[PDB]
C-alpha cells in the first residue's frame, strides 16, 4: 500500500504547481521551512512559492519511511524507522491532503481538487493503510480445545469440552463478566493450543487496520463465538475482530437464528458488537453435506430467519457469501444474483466472496474491472430499495419437499453407497491432487476439484433429478409451475442458470473415458448409473428451463465455452491416460520416439489447465 | 489385562474407572478359576474371553465359529465349570457398574437445562432440583410444594425373577465385594489396608462362586439389604430440601409418601402352582419379616 | 414399559406421561430382572426412591406437553401400518410358530425354567436370548417407512417428535436401548445350527428388517450411532457383550447338541480338575447379562 502511494505523490506534486492557497495552507507550508534524499523523479528544492508541494513533499517523505519501515520490519524483524516518521494510521495521511483539498475549493480551484487530488483521496479512504483487511478463520473445535486445557488445568472433576451447551455459556459468560485473568504460563500446551493462542498473539501486536472478521469454521452454538471473545480479550486484543460464525451443515443453518438469537439476547455480547454483526454461509460447504438444490433452498430461509432476528434485536445484519453460490460467478451473471437475495438481506452492506478461479476475468482487464465494481455497487443499492418478489406460497411447499427428495438421494449416493469413495478415488484424480474418514471429512474445494476435472460435476447437479421428478409425477401441473419459478423468481432462476452453465462444461463421455481406463470393471455398472442420473438430471434442467439446448438464452457464454473444449478435451484424455501410466504398473505403452527439440509433471500441467479451463462450477 | 481398553478406549467421565474394576475383577477371578480347577481350565476360559472380546471389535461372524469350534469340544462337566466362569463373570461386571454408577460424581455444567436432562442419574434433578425448578420456573408455592406432597403416594410392586432368585447371604457377598472395589481406590489408601482389602476381595470372590414361597423370601430380599434403611434416609433428605425452600416442618412421619407391594404368591394367572395355600404362607412370612 | 426401566430414564419416563394421570398416586412395577440394579445398592437404592418422589411431584404440577394435531394424525396412521407388519409376521405366517421353535430356546425355557396363548414373558425371554429382541422392534420400521413415503416432510416431523415430546423420545430411546443390545450376527448363528434350510430365507428376512428398522429408529433420534446420546450406558453394555456373546455360542451349540441326535462333536480330554446344566446356565447368565428390555 505505502508503495502504490509513494509511487503516485510526485505526480500529485508535479500537478499541483499553483501558488494561490488560504491563509491557513500558507500557515502549514510556511511551517514545514524547518522541521530532496528520496525520489523517484520530482529532484528539485521545492519552493516555498509552490506550498501545494511543500505539504505534498512532506506527505511523500513520510510515505518512503513508511514503506521502507514496513520493509524492515518485514524483513529483518527490526527496524531502524521510528513510528513517528511513518503513517501508522489512515488519518495522520488524509489530514494535510484534505487540506490541499479545502484550500483549492476555497481559492477557486475546485475543478482542479477534483481532479487527482480527489481520486487520491478515495483511493486513500478504499485502500487505507494495508489494501486490504485480513480474515483470521479457524475451526470452532481448536478453541473448544484451548479452553478445555485451560479448564482442566483448574483440576475441579470436569473440563469445558465435557460441558453441555447452556454450561459452557454460564462458564464463558462469568470469565465475561469477571476481572479474573484466565491465563498464566501455568499451562501446558499441545503444538495445536499454542499455534490458537500465538495467532492472537500475533492480532495483538499488529494494527487494528490489518484485520477484518474472525471467523469460527464449523460454527454451531454461542459459545463457540464467546469462546473466540473470550480468547481475544484473554490474549489482550485490545481493539477484538469482530466475530462472524460460518454454520456450514444443513442442521446447523437450521439452528443459526436460534444461536444468533441467544447471542444478542446476551447483555455483554449485545454491548460488545455495537449493533453490528456479520454471519457467513458457505455455499459449497453447505451443498457437500446435504446437495445443491437444498443447501441453495435452506441458505435462502437461514437468511430469511436470520434477518427477522437482526430486526428484533436492532442489529445490522452483514451476509458473507463464501464460495459456490450465484453471486460468486462474476461477470452479468452476479448482478441479478445479488438482485435474487431474500428482501433485507442486504442492506447496504454486501460481503462477497471473490473466488481464486475467477478473479481473473472479474478484475484482470481494466472494463471488465469497472464493470465488476459497477455491478456490486448497482445492484447493492437497488436491492435494499426494490426487493425481489417473495415466493407463492406454493413455490415454497414445493420447494421444501423437492429439498427433501434431493438430500436423499444426493446422500443414498454420497454416504450411503458402501463403495462410493472407493469409485471416487479411482475415476477422479482427488487423491492426486492431495499428493502435489470419507466424504465429510474432506474439504469442499477438492470434493468440488475432484468431479470438475472429470467434466463430470457430480456436486453441483446431484439431486435436482429426483427432486424435479418427484415434483412432475407428485402432480402434473406441478412441471407447469416450475417453469413459471423460473421465468418468474429471480433466486430459482439464477439457481437453474448455474446449474446449466456446469452442465455446459460437462461431458459424460469424456467422464465414461475416465472410467473405463481407471475404474475397476466391477464398479463400470455403478459410473454408468451416474451417467443416466447425470443425463436425466441436465433434460429436467432444461425442461424447467424452458429449453431445448444449455445455455439457449445466453449465446454468448455458449460460444465462449465452445472456444474453449477442444482445448480443455485434450487436457482431459490426456490425464486420464497419464493417472493411468501413473497408477497401473502393468499398462503397456509403445512410445514412439522422440518427437520435440516424469509423468508427474504432465498430471500437474494437465490439472492446472483443466482447472483454468473450467473456473467456476459449484 | 487391558484389551478391554481397546473395546472401551475413552474414559467417559474424569473419575470413570469402569474398565479398571473389570479388569481387576477379572485377574483375581481367573487367578481363582486356576487355583480350583487348573491352569488348562483357566487358560481355555482365557481363551473363549480373548476370542468373544476380539468379536466385539469386529464382529466377523468367523470368529463365532472359532467360538463355537472350542466350546463343542467340551464335555459336558467342562461345559458347566465354563457356563459357570462366565455367568460368574457377568455378575462381577455388573457389580463394578453398580460401584461406577454409585460414585459418579455430579457435573452441573453437564445439565442442558431441559426436560432431556431426566433421561440420565448425570444430569437428572435431584428432589432439592426439582423444588427450585417448581418454585423458580413454574411458580408453585413452597406450601403448595408441601401440601402435594404430603398427598402424595409412590407405590412400588415387586414382582418375581424370571430365571434366578437369588439369596440373601449371596447378596452379603456381592456387598463385600462392591464394597472391596469402592474401597480400593480411595485417594490416600496404605499399602497395607490395600493389601489386605486386595485379599478380602479374592476370598469373596471365590465364596460367591463356590417354590413360591421360595420366590417371595428371595424377592424380599432388597428390604434388609438397602430398602429398611434407605427410606428414612431419603425421608430425611426431602426435609432437607423442604428447609432449603423455606418449609419448616419435616413431612410427617405417618404420610404414606412410600409404599411397597408384592405379587409374590399372589399371581396366580396361568400358574396353578400359586395355591391358596401359597398365598396364606406369603403373607405369613411378609409379617414375620 | 418405560417406567420399569430403573436408572434415570425412568425419572423422564414418569415424567411423560400423559397430563393428569399421575395425580399424586403413582403405582408401578419393579420388574425382577432389575430389581438388583434398582435397590441392590444403598446409592443406587436412595436415587430409585429419590427419581420416583421428584417424577411424581413435578408431574401434573409440571404435564408435558400436549401434541400437535400432526403428531397425533400421524401415530394414528403409523399404529396401523405397525401392527398390520407386526402381525402380518407373528399371526400370519403360517411357519412363524415353527421357526420360532427353532430359532430361540422358548420351548427349553418353558419346560423348566422359572402365540396369543404364549405368556408375554416367555415371549420376550426366547427372542432375548438369542439377541434378536423381535418383539421390541418389529413394526417400527413399517411405520416410520410408511410415514417418510407418505409425506417427504414426515422425517422431519418424527425428528421435531423425538426432541419435543418426551413421550415420543422415552419410547424411542428405550428401542435403541434393546437395538444395543441386539446382533444378528448371534441369531443368524442360532439359525445356522438350529434352524432348517428351507427356514433360512424367512430368517435372513427377518434380520434384514432388523437392520433396516434400527436404521429408521437412528434416522429418527437424529443419532449416527446407537446410544449416542448416552455414552454411559453405552459402555456398560460393550462390557458385557463378551461375556454374553460366549454365552449365546456356548447355548446355540449346546441346543444343537441335545435337539440332534446326528450332530457329531469331538470331545477333547477333560480340562477341569448334562448338558441340560449348562443350558441352563447359559440361560440365567445371558437373562442377567440383558436384564430389562420390553
Ligand atoms: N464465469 C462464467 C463462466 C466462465 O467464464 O467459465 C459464468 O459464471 O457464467
Ligand atoms: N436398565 C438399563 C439397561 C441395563 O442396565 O441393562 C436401561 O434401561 O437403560
Amino acid at each position: 500500500a505505502a508503495n502504490l502511494y509513494y509511487n503516485q505523490i510526485e505526480n500529485l506534486m508535479f500537478e499541483l504547481s499553483m501558488w494561490r492557497c488560504t491563509d491557513e495552507f500558507r500557515v502549514r507550508a510556511d511551517e514545514l521551512h524547518r522541521n530532496a534524499k528520496h525520489y523517484i523523479e520530482f529532484w528539485k528544492t521545492i519552493p516555498p512559492t509552490e506550498p501545494y508541494r511543500v505539504i505534498l513533499g512532506d506527505v511523500r517523505d513520510k510515505l518512503y519511511h513508511t514503506r521502507e519501515r514496513s520493509r524492515q520490519l518485514l524483513s529483518n524483524g527490526i527496524s531502524d524507522i521510528p513510528e513517528e516518521a511513518t503513517f501508522t494510521n489512515v488519518e495522520q495521511f488524509l489530514e494535510p491532503l484534505e487540506l490541499c483539498y479545502r484550500s483549492l475549493c476555497s481559492c477557486g480551484d475546485s475543478p482542479i481538487a477534483d481532479g487527482s487530488l480527489l481520486d487520491f483521496l478515495r483511493q486513500v479512504s478504499t485502500f487505507g493503510l494495508s489494501l486490504v483487511r485480513l480474515d483470521i478463520r479457524q475451526e470452532s473445535e481448536r478453541h473448544t480445545d484451548v479452553l478445555d486445557a485451560i479448564t482442566k488445568h483448574l483440576d475441579i472433576g470436569s473440563s469445558y469440552r465435557d460441558w453441555s451447551e447452556e454450561g459452557r455459556q454460564e462458564w464463558l459468560l462469568a470469565e465475561l463478566s469477571g476481572k479474573r485473568p484466565l491465563f498464566g504460563p501455568d499451562l501446558p500446551k499441545t503444538e495445536e493450543i499454542s499455534d490458537v493462542l500465538d495467532t492472537f498473539k500475533v492480532i495483538s501486536e499488529l494494527p487494528s487496520d490489518c484485520f477484518g472478521a474472525y471467523i469460527i469454521s464449523m460454527a454451531t452454538s454461542p459459545s463457540d463465538v464467546l469462546a473466540v471473545e473470550l480468547l481475544q480479550r484473554e490474549c489482550h486484543v485490545k481493539n477484538p475482530l469482530r466475530v462472524v460464525p460460518l454454520f456450514e451443515k444443513l442442521a446447523d443453518l437450521e439452528a443459526a437464528p436460534a444461536a444468533v438469537a441467544r447471542l444478542f439476547s446476551i447483555d455483554w455480547y449485545k454491548n460488545r458488537i455495537n449493533g453490528k454483526q456479520e454471519v457467513m454461509i458457505g455455499y459449497s460447504d453447505s451443498g457437500k453435506d446435504a446437495g445443491r438444490l437444498s443447501a441453495a433452498w435452506e441458505l435462502y430461509k437461514a437468511q430469511e430467519e436470520l434477518v427477522k432476528v437482526a430486526k428484533k434485536y436492532g442489529v445490522k445484519l452483514t451476509m458473507f457469501h463464501g464460495r459456490g453460490g450465484t453471486v460468486g460467478r462474476g461477470g452479468g451473471p452476479t448482478h441479478l444474483a445479488i438482485l435474487s437475495q431474500p428482501p433485507d438481506t442486504v442492506n447496504g452492506s454486501l460481503r462477497v466472496t471473490v473466488q481464486g478461479e475467477v478473479i481473473e476475468q472479474s478484475f484482470g482487464e481494466a472494463h471488465l474491472c469497472f464493470r465488476t465494481l459497477q455491478r456490486f455497487t448497482a445492484a447493492t443499492l437497488e436491492h435494499g430499495m426494490n426487493p425481489p418478489i417473495s415466493p407463492k406460497p406454493e413455490w415454497r411447499a414445493l420447494l421444501d419437499e423437492m429439498a427433501v427428495v434431493a438430500t436423499e438421494e444426493y446422500r443414498s449416493v454420497v454416504f450411503q453407497e458402501p463403495r462410493f469413495v472407493e469409485y471416487f478415488r479411482l475415476a477422479t484424480p482427488e487423491l492426486e491432487y492431495g499428493r502435489m474418514g470419507g466424504i465429510e471429512s474432506l474439504r469442499a474445494i477438492p470434493w468440488i476439484f475432484a468431479w470438475t476435472q472429470t467434466r463430470f460435476h457430480l456436486p453441483v447437479w446431484l439431486g435436482f433429478g429426483a427432486a424435479f421428478r418427484y415434483a412432475i409425477k407428485k402432480d402434473v401441473r406441478n412441471l407447469h409451475m416450475l417453469q413459471d419459478m423460473y421465468k418468474q423468481w429471480p433466486f430459482f432462476r439464477v439457481t437453474i442458470d448455474l446449474i446449466e452453465m456446469v452442465f455446459a462444461k460437462g461431458d459424460p463421455g469424456i467422464a465414461a473415458l475416465y472410467d473405463k481406463l481407471l475404474v475397476s470393471e466391477d464398479l463400470w455398472a455403478f459410473g454408468e448409473k451416474l451417467r443416466a442420473n447425470f443425463d436425466e438430471t441436465k433434460n429436467l434442467v432444461l425442461q424447467t428451463a424452458g429449453h431445448k439446448d444449455l445455455l439457449e438464452g445466453d449465446p454468448y457464454l455458449k460460444q465462449r465455452l465452445r472456444l474453449r473444449d477442444s482445448y480443455i478435451t485434450t487436457l482431459n484424455v490426456c490425464q486420464a491416460y497419464t493417472l493411468k501410466r501413473i497408477r497401473d504398473a502393468n499398462y503397456n505403452v509403445t512410445l514412439r520416439p522422440h518427437i520435440s527439440k516424469g509423468l508427474e509433471d504432465t498430471l500437474i500441467l494437465t490439472m492446472k489447465g483443466i482447472a483454468a479451463g473450467l473456473q467456476n462450477t459449484g | 489385562d487391558a484389551q478391554l481398553r481397546q473395546l472401551v478406549p475413552a474414559k467417559v467421565s474424569e473419575d470413570d474407572k469402569l474398565v479398571e474394576y473389570d479388569a481387576l475383577l477379572l485377574d483375581r477371578f481367573l487367578d481363582i478359576l486356576q487355583d480350583l480347577h487348573g491352569e488348562d481350565l483357566r487358560e481355555t476360559v482365557q481363551e473363549l474371553y480373548e476370542l468373544s472380546a476380539e468379536y466385539e471389535g469386529k464382529r466377523e461372524p468367523s470368529k463365532l465359529e472359532e467360538l463355537g469350534s472350542v466350546l463343542t469340544s467340551l464335555d459336558p462337566g467342562d461345559s458347566i465349570v465354563i457356563s459357570k466362569a462366565f455367568s460368574h463373570m457377568l455378575n462381577l461386571a455388573n457389580l463394578a457398574e453398580e460401584v461406577q454408577i454409585a460414585h459418579r460424581r455430579r457435573i452441573k455444567k453437564l445439565k442442558k437445562g431441559d426436560f432431556v436432562d431426566e433421561s440420565s442419574a448425570t444430569t437428572e434433578s435431584d428432589i432439592e432440583e426439582t423444588f427450585k425448578r417448581l418454585v423458580s420456573d413454574l411458580g408453585k408455592s413452597p406450601e403448595e410444594i408441601f401440601d402435594a406432597l404430603k398427598n402424595q403416594t409412590v407405590d412400588l410392586v415387586l414382582t418375581a425373577h424370571p430365571t434366578q432368585s437369588v439369596r440373601r447371604s449371596l447378596l452379603q457377598k456381592h456387598g463385600r465385594i462392591r464394597d472391596c472395589l469402592a474401597q480400593l481406590y480411595a485417594k490416600d489408601i496404605t499399602p497395607d489396608d490395600k493389601q489386605e482389602l486386595d485379599e478380602s476381595l479374592q476370598r469373596e470372590i471365590q465364596a460367591a462362586f463356590r417354590t413360591p414361597q421360595d420366590e417371595m423370601r428371595a424377592g424380599m430380599s432388597y428390604f434388609h439389604e438397602t430398602i429398611w434403611k434407605g427410606v428414612p434416609k431419603f425421608l430425611r433428605r426431602v426435609d432437607t430440601a423442604l428447609k432449603n425452600i423455606g418449609i419448616d416442618e419435616r413431612v410427617p412421619y405417618n404420610a404414606p409418601l412410600i409404599q411397597f407391594s408384592s405379587w409374590m404368591g399372589g399371581d396366580r394367572d396361568g400358574n396353578p402352582r400359586v395355591t391358596p395355600e401359597v398365598t396364606r404362607d406369603v403373607c405369613l412370612l411378609a409379617r414375620m419379616m | 414399559g418405560t417406567v420399569g426401566r430403573g436408572g434415570g430414564p425412568t425419572h423422564l419416563a414418569i415424567l411423560s406421561q400423559p397430563p393428569d394421570t399421575v395425580n399424586g398416586s403413582l403405582r408401578v412395577t419393579v420388574q425382577g430382572e432389575v430389581i438388583e440394579q434398582s435397590f441392590g445398592e444403598a446409592h443406587l437404592c436412595f436415587r430409585t426412591l429419590q427419581r420416583f418422589t421428584a417424577a411424581t411431584l413435578e408431574h401434573g404440577m409440571n404435564p408435558p406437553i400436549s401434541p400437535k394435531p400432526e403428531w397425533r394424525a400421524l401415530l394414528d396412521e403409523m399404529a396401523v401400518v405397525a401392527t398390520e407388519e407386526y402381525r402380518s409376521v407373528v399371526f400370519q405366517e403360517p411357519r412363524f410358530v415353527e421357526y420360532f421353535r427353532l430359532a430361540t430356546p422358548e420351548l427349553e425355557y418353558g419346560r423348566m425354567n422359572i402365540i396369543e396363548s404364549l405368556r408375554a414373558i416367555p415371549w420376550i425371554f426366547a427372542w432375548t436370548q438369542t439377541r434378536f429382541h423381535l418383539p421390541v422392534w418389529l413394526g417400527f420400521g413399517a411405520a416410520f417407512r410408511y410415514a417418510i413415503k407418505k409425506d417427504v416432510r414426515n422425517l422431519h416431523m418424527l425428528q421435531d417428535m423425538y426432541k419435543q415430546w418426551p413421550f415420543f423420545r422415552v419410547t424411542i430411546d428405550l428401542i435403541e436401548m434393546v437395538f444395543a443390545k441386539g446382533d444378528p450376527g448371534i441369531a443368524a448363528l442360532y439359525d445356522k445350527l438350529l434352524v432348517s434350510e428351507d427356514l433360512w430365507a424367512f430368517g435372513e428376512k427377518l434380520r434384514a428388517n432388523f437392520d433396516e428398522t434400527k436404521n429408521l429408529v437412528l434416522q429418527t433420534a437424529g443419532h449416527k450411532d446407537l446410544l449416542e446420546g448416552d455414552p454411559y450406558l453405552k459402555q456398560r453394555l460393550r462390557l458385557r457383550d463378551s461375556y454374553i456373546t460366549t454365552l449365546n455360542v456356548c447355548q446355540a451349540y449346546t441346543l444343537k447338541r441335545i435337539r440332534d441326535a446326528n450332530y457329531n462333536v469331538t470331545l477333547r480330554p477333560h480340562i477341569s480338575k448334562g448338558l441340560e446344566d449348562t443350558l441352563i446356565l447359559t440361560m440365567k447368565g445371558i437373562a442377567a447379562g440383558l436384564q430389562n428390555t420390553g
